[PDB]
Formats: structure tokens, C-alpha cells, sequence
């Protein structure tokens, strides 16, 4: 459990979509964008896979206007960018 | 997708 804090732009999403807390786990965190995602339609309708998050609040924050949850390492790359690793 | 995205 790899234990960790938003940035003020990420926390902003996740509690956008239900989060309460200021820590987490990186699986929460990724639920919550999961959510975000799902609650904003910006996957593909054929491909779902696909992601478009161009002129979106993720945009901004993932610093791309489209992606593939195929690309597991840029996807941590870019969601760690928003996070703080605590020290315990 | 959260198929796709269960895989993370």
C-alpha cells in the first residue's frame, strides 16, 4: 500500500467524485480517477480502452489530450506527478 | 473500461 497525498489539483478531482480524505492508498487514488473518468464519459464507445481528456480538468493535470490505459507506466508517470509519497 | 482499467 504504497501510501500517499494529492496535490491540490488531484485532490480537487478525486473529491469531485466522492473522496473524503487528504491520504490514500495508490489503489484509491486510482479508483477515484477511474470514477472520474467513467462519471465524465471520456473513454472510447468502441475502444474503451481509449481516454480524451483534451480541454478536461485530467487534461490538465495528466499534461496529454488523449491516452490508452494500455500505457501502464505513463499512466503512474503522470498520476505520480500529482502525488506526494509520505515518509511513513 | 473498468475492466481496462482494473488492470492498472
Amino acid at each position: 500500500e504504497t501510501l500517499v497525498r494529492p496535490k491540490p489539483l488531484l485532490l480537487k478531482l478525486l473529491k469531485s467524485v466522492g473522496a473524503q480524505k487528504d491520504t490514500y492508498t495508490m489503489k484509491e487514488v486510482l479508483f477515484y480517477l477511474g470514477q472520474y473518468i467513467m462519471t465524465k464519459r471520456l473513454y472510447d464507445e468502441k475502444q474503451q480502452h481509449i481516454v480524451y481528456c483534451s480541454n478536461d480538468l485530467l487534461g490538465d493535470l495528466f499534461g496529454v489530450p488523449s491516452f490508452s490505459v494500455k500505457e501502464h507506466r505513463k499512466i503512474y508517470t503522470m498520476i505520480y506527478r500529482n502525488l506526494v509519497v509520505v515518509n511513513q | 473500461f473498468m475492466a481496462f482499467w482494473e488492470a492498472l
